[PDB]
């Protein structure tokens, strides 16, 4: 299975510098070259290099002129991508993407780092309970809630990936003070809500917080 | 970003009732020949290509003897083979460019009197 | 820098009709080699992109046979045979002629659905967090269609403003479909001065405004 594993989301100072790596996976890394593309609001998406992990040559996006370096491990099968001098222009999500000389055909998870200056804070979860108010015709909604974290991103699963059908995981609204919040549902039959156990994963990997929360009626 | 297993010149000689301009891919994954572009070109345009999301061999008027064996195209080998009277008529440099869906290398190679 | 343009940038299409995407660029993208590397793009809603055509019109592996590319130097044009529930998204053009590379704005696919009547839920506030001193109580709209939906709450048949947030999905690439949910903060002294908690909710799919409530302790 070709498969690209990156690392987790971060946060930086204005300054400071990020270094995003890429892990391949399910095929030969020097047979085919690698790109970094990116995503920031509310510009267009934006090559910013290349690397041929057999020779080591690179080319670069002129635009991050002096701050970009793309770096290489065959050992280990990794690229690498370094961005210095930091300010509120790079805060998005970076695509490490394989390909060819001029057209990618596979891409990771995407890398969100946040450049900032406030502090970080761990979210707090709170069940959603189903409840004679949340039926309707045998079918029976819950889930949880994520309050009160900064920056982005939260990632939520449940029961570690084994629920999947009937998610709605919400894009986070931003309060007065400046944290996120988001919240998770999903539906279930309302005959079986005391045999099983619905379990939401919240991981928000910044502060590094993995809190689990089984939601009871 | 494909290699290749490289041959710098061939010969042949007017014994050889036929002759072969090697080409070998050593890391094409391409498991069907729909994936597979090969293009032949000899100082300039492309004396040869065979588009595999169609399976049509084009050849000039003036190479209507050179192919390629597809059966072993996902092998690695995309060499062409024609004869001695496109062969004698044109010796020079000829170049084998291969493509595989979004990637794409290529190659060059050169075409004994008495 | 090459700029791409494309338009439109939304495509309202029901399905199994035609849906033509355009991109056009300042300078023509055709190499030194005599190809024209642009390669046509995907972002799913919640996945990362994946391509689809490349180099004008050749797809790419496991793409179906209705996506198809055409165009000439300056102007492109993506077309799709018929689009379907599973092609939601947003469309990028993508140049691989001149360094830099460059992407188009963007031409986002809308899927134009029936009637679909939203299904309504509450939920009072955990004991977990009433012990934090905060209340916030949730009413959520799931798979309802159009987006369009008007969410009201009550306090004591009181309507209220300044303490409501909401927030609605993408669109699902299987049903069409969207879903919200409202999020109502209060402070705990101010939830324990009221009884009747009610979420108003009206939608062109409702014959009648829905109302879900909830009494304090109950
Ligand atoms: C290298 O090229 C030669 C040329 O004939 C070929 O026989 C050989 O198989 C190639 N190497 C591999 C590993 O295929
Ligand atoms: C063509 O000539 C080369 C060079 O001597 C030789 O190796 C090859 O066997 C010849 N081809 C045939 C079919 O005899």
């Amino acid at each position: 299975q070709v498969q690209l594993v990156q690392s987790g989301a971060e946060v930086k100072k204005p300054g400071a510098s990020v270094k995003v790596s890429c892990k391949a996976s399910g095929y030969t890394f020097t047979d085919y070259n690698m790109h970094w593309v990116r995503q920031a609001p509310g510009q267009r998406l934006e090559w910013m290099g290349d690397i041929y992990p057999y020779n080591g040559g690179t080319g670069y996006n002129q635009k991050f002129k002096g701050r970009v370096t793309i770096t290489r491990d065959t050992s280990a099968s990794t690229a690498y991508m370094e961005l210095s001098s930091l300010r509120s222009e790079d805060t998005a999500v970076y695509y490490c993407a394989r390909g060819g000389w001029h057209a990618m055909d596979s891409w990771g998870q995407g890398t969100l780092v946040t450049v900032s200056s406030a502090s970080t804070k761990g979210p707090s979860v709170f069940p959603l309970a189903p409840s004679s108010k949340s039926t309707s015709g045998g079918t029976a909604a819950l889930g949880c809630l994520v309050k009160d974290y900064f920056p982005e991103p939260v990632t939520v699963s449940w029961n570690s990936g084994a629920l999947t059908s009937g998610v709605h995981t919400f894009p986070a609204v931003l309060q007065s003070s400046g944290l996120y919040s988001l919240s998770s549902v999903v539906t279930v039959p309302s005959s079986s809500l005391g045999t099983q156990t619905y379990i939401c994963n919240v991981n928000h990997k910044p502060s590094n917080t993995k809190v689990d929360k089984k939601v009871e009626p | 970003q494909l290699l290749f297993n490289k041959t710098k010149s061939v010969e042949f000689t007017f014994g050889n009732d036929t002759v072969v301009i090697p080409c070998f891919v050593t890391n094409m994954e391409a498991q069907n020949t729909t994936e597979v572009y090969v293009k032949w070109k000899f100082k300039g345009r492309d004396i040869y290509t065979f588009d595999g999301a169609l399976n049509k061999s084009t050849v000039p008027t003036d190479f209507s003897s050179a192919k390629i064996e597809v059966s072993q195209l996902l092998k690695g080998d995309a060499s062409l083979k024609m004869d001695k009277s496109d062969a004698v008529s044109h010796t020079g440099n000829y170049t084998c460019e291969v493509t595989e869906l979004t990637r794409e290398g290529e190659t060059i190679i050169e075409l004994r009197v008495v | 820098d090459i700029v791409m343009t494309q338009s439109p940038l939304s495509l309202p299409v029901t399905p199994g009709e035609p849906a033509s995407i355009s991109c056009r660029s300042r300078q023509s993208i055709v190499h030194t080699n005599r190809y024209t590397y642009l390669a046509w793009y995907l972002q799913k809603p919640g996945q990362s992109p994946q391509l689809l055509i490349y180099k004008v019109s050749n797809r790419f592996s496991g793409v179906p046979d209705r996506f198809s590319g055409s165009g000439s130097g300056t102007d492109f044009t993506l077309k799709i045979s018929r689009v379907e529930a599973e092609d939601v998204g947003v469309y990028y053009c993508f140049q691989g002629s001149h360094v830099p590379y460059t992407f188009g704005g963007g031409t986002k696919l809308e899927i134009k659905r029936t009637v679909a009547a939203p299904s309504v839920f509450i939920f009072p506030p955990s004991d977990e967090q009433l012990k934090s001193g905060t209340a916030s109580v949730v009413c959520l709209l799931n798979n309802f269609y159009p987006r369009e939906a008007k969410v009201q709450w009550k306090v004591d048949n009181a309507l209220q403003s300044g303490n409501s947030q909401e927030s609605v999905t993408e669109q699902d690439s299987k049903d069409s479909t969207y879903s919200l949910s409202s999020t109502l903060t209060l402070s705990k002294a101010d939830y324990e001065k009221h009884k009747v908690y009610a979420c108003e909710v009206t939608h062109q799919g409702l014959s009648s405004p829905v109302t879900k409530s909830f009494n304090r302790g109950e």
